[PDB]
């Protein structure tokens, strides 16, 4: 299971962000809005394959959550699709980035702005977000945003779609890595 | 679903579909309600789940 693949909770579907780990403990990052209120996470709609359970969730204000792997057999590739990821890095205006999500597949684009404020309503505001011209649709939430072999962020939301084009805001993954004391592998 | 608070400038991309009257599956409530607005009140909910 890698970056971009589907993940299911009791509530609905999201996309796995990146495989991370501390010491000998494996987890995976994803969106906080998806980790909010979830406990268990399965690898399939059928909920037959358990992946693990929620370990932290920060949403709103930020938009990242972490899941502890409890599945022993599942392979945990440190990839995005079969794209090797070897480092984390700060987004920059003009950077070329690629996103991968369980509903849309891979789409690329550029970072158009930093520190963006996203107001999803009813007090769910998130701050310090990366803005891009990359599209995303329902189910792609939490998927990885990368550049070459660099992890850059996690899909949070935006507007538009992939047919007509849109805007998508991501949570800097460095932030999440630090808060949890984990790292990409 | 109540769409009065809409429209909203943005929507999170989580999936929990709704079936609109245009026979299209909306990937999520926020998406669905923004379409209801954009249709100027003409789009309705057929049922929860995919179409
Ligand atoms: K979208």
């Amino acid at each position: 299971i890698s970056g971009g693949d589907a993940i299911y909770s009791s509530t609905g579907r999201c996309s796995l962000g990146f495989n991370v780990r501390s010491g000998s403990t494996y987890y995976f990052l994803t969106a906080g809005h998806c980790t909010d209120g979830a406990t268990t996470w399965w690898a399939n709609s059928a909920r037959t394959t358990v992946l693990g359970t929620t370990s932290g969730s920060s949403f709103p204000n930020n938009d990242y959550g972490i899941v502890r792997y409890t599945n022993t057999t599942i392979p945990k590739d440190g990839t995005v699709g079969g794209q090797d990821i070897t480092s984390a890095a700060n987004a920059t205006v003009g950077m070329a980035v690629t996103r991968r999500g369980s509903t849309t597949g891979t789409h690329s684009g550029s970072v158009t702005a930093l520190n963006a404020t996203v107001n999803y309503g009813g007090g769910d505001v998130v701050y310090g977000m990366i803005r891009t011209n990359v599209c995303a649709e329902p189910g792609d939430s939490g998927g990885p945003l990368y550049s070459g072999t660099r992890a850059i962020g996690l899909t949070s939301g935006g507007s538009g779609n992939c047919s007509s084009g849109g805007t998508t805001f991501f949570q800097p993954v460095t932030e999440a890595l630090s808060a949890y004391g984990v790292s990409v592998y | 679903v109540d769409c009065s608070e809409y429209p909203k400038p943005a929507c999170t991309d989580e999936y929990r579909p709704l079936c609109g009257s245009d026979n299209k599956t909306y990937g999520n409530k926020c998406n669905f309600c923004n379409a209801v607005v954009e249709s100027n009140g003409t789009l309705t909910l057929s049922h929860f789940g995919k179409c």
